[PDB]
């Protein structure tokens, strides 16, 4: 009988692993550098 | 001798505010272009590299 809810419990940790593997994650863009502000950033320093 | 050095320094100082003129209009202008052309030159360098990675 408590094999019977054990199985139960195995099915929960189941339930579990596969919530944790599934989906596929989407691209990301970063944020990255244009000429406009590498510039602002080197005359600001100097 | 003074009234002579005393004259000599107006006509000196007057010959060096008519000529800090000249090169204060013949300067300006210049110094823009020096600018411009340098800004345009880390740019454009600027963009080669960018374009490299």
């Amino acid at each position: 009988t408590a094999a019977d809810t054990t199985v139960k419990t195995v099915l929960t940790d189941v339930t579990t692993i596969k919530a944790q593997m599934a989906g596929v994650s989407p691209l990301q863009v970063p944020q990255t550098d244009t000429i406009a502000n590498f510039v602002a950033r080197l005359a600001a320093l100097e | 001798p003074v009234v002579i050095g005393g004259v000599a320094m107006m006509v000196a100082g007057a010959g060096g505010i008519t000529a800090g003129a000249i090169v204060l209009h013949n300067s300006l202008g210049a110094r823009q272009d020096l600018y411009q052309k340098r800004s345009s030159l880390n740019s454009e360098v600027l963009i080669a590299t960018q374009i490299g990675n």
